[PDB]
């Protein structure tokens, strides 16, 4: 899979299985 | 206690403040029809294990989970 | 110590808090300069949501640090 990524929007450390920030719904890749 | 589960639709669940993850996937199956063995719940960036409870992951009121 | 709260719109807020201030206190100070109810806002730092119980010293917030505000 992958590894926990930091939401560029608020630095929140999300889960690899997700594509959008769990806090602000901001996409992972842009 | 009321919680949410982001599937794109969203479902509202009424559970106990300390209900186990297994008990939650049981309710989700009744409302959505998705088998517990084929559903993954994500929260706080960490995946919930069917061995623990909600109180462990600090699942407060109106918290939002994610189905994968 | 002066810290910062970068909103989700690019705007940056300057707050003056002590290392012994709880998160409930910080959210209270943000309400004074934004009118946003503490229960409508969430704070993210170092990739983790701050609990209303802990303080700044607990999460190790130093001077010139910057938190991110994500409305709920
Ligand atoms: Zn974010």
């Amino acid at each position: 899979e992958g590894a926990q990524w930091n939401c560029t929007a608020c630095t929140f450390l999300n889960h690899p299985a997700l594509i959008r920030c769990e806090q602000c719904e901001m996409p992972r890749h842009f | 206690m009321q919680i949410f589960v982001k599937t794109g639709k969203t479902i509202t669940l009424e559970v106990e403040p300390s209900d186990t993850i297994e008990n939650v996937k049981a309710k989700i199956q009744d409302k959505e029809g998705i088998p517990p063995d084929q559903q993954r719940l994500i929260f706080a960036g960490k995946q919930l294990e069917d061995g623990r409870t909600l109180s462990d992951y600090n699942i407060q009121k109106e918290s939002t989970l994610h189905l994968v």
